């Protein structure tokens, strides 16, 4: 999920 | 002049109701419940990441710490919210995942993961017993996000410790709203933090169940290598309030 919780933070 | 400003901001940044998009007009099946939990699960995660972006102090932490903290605690955050909704909407008598995904005792027993339902059911029952307030809950939930860090710590370690210290002070204000006495409010603080300390154990139970559920879906060594640090002791560092 590290990629999901990462694209979400930077939006 | 009744509720503290920060506790009120937490309530206002509280994400809206999230639906699982489950169809309750069809007989349940092991897969349709698992399919719905995963759909709802992913939505709630985007919800957590977003909620965090409005949390005083969070964005000021290094981006790598924000990711780490979300990774380390999304399971506990979600199971904590589950408990809260179960506790207030149905008196902790059933698991209130979403308005369209509620599982009572019967539906639990006949859901593919009954033993996992009892484990998660523990949190709502505690809430009932302790009669947890909304102000207390909100402060407790922030602490869950700040309850686990890497063994080596965080890049913004000092900034992080100061954020956690504030929400700890905020939890005490929340307790002070009803528990006026020095000994009483002191005793409740212990009860609420002891509870949070207990989630470290329950949480790995959930990650383990998550992994096994995955193993059974397809019937691999690399997938199990990245999950063990979430179900096993000695890889991350839990911040306990009590020795
Ligand atoms: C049958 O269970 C399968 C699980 O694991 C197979 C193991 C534990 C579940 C989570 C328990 C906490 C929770 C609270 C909610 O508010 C609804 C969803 C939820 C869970 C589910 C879940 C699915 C996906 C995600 C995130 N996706 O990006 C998060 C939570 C399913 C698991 C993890």
């Amino acid at each position: 999920l590290e990629d999901i919780i990462r694209k979400a933070l930077m939006g | 002049q009744l509720i503290p400003p920060l506790i009120n901001l937490l309530m206002s940044i509280e994400p809206d109701v999230i639906y699982a998009g489950h169809d309750n007009t069809k007989p349940d099946t092991s897969s349709s419940l698992l399919t719905s939990l995963n759909q709802l699960g992913e939505r709630q995660l985007l919800s957590v990441v977003k909620w965090s972006k409005s949390l005083p102090g969070f964005r000021n932490l290094h981006i790598d710490d924000q990711i780490t903290l979300i990774q380390y605690s999304w399971m506990s955050l979600m199971v904590f919210g589950l408990g809260w909704r179960s506790y207030k909407h149905v008196s902790g008598q059933m698991l209130y995942f979403a308005p369209d995904l509620i599982l009572n005792e019967q539906r639990m027993k006949e859901s593919s993961f009954y033993s996992l339902c009892l484990t998660m059911w523990q949190i709502p029952q505690e809430f009932v017993k302790l009669q947890v307030s909304q102000e207390e809950f909100l402060c407790m939930k922030v602490l869950l996000l700040l309850n686990t860090i890497p063994l080596e710590g965080l890049r913004s370690q000092t900034q992080f410790e100061e954020m956690r210290s504030s929400y700890i002070r905020e939890l005490i204000k929340a307790i002070g709203l009803r528990q006026k006495g020095v000994v009483s409010s002191s005793q409740r603080f212990y009860q609420l933090t002891k509870l949070l300390d207990n989630l470290h154990d329950l949480v790995k139970q959930l990650h383990l169940y998550c992994l096994n559920t995955f193993i059974q879906s397809r019937a691999m060594s690399e997938v199990i290598a990245a999950q063990l640090p979430k179900i096993l002791a000695g890889m991350v560092k839990p911040l306990l309030f009590h020795k």
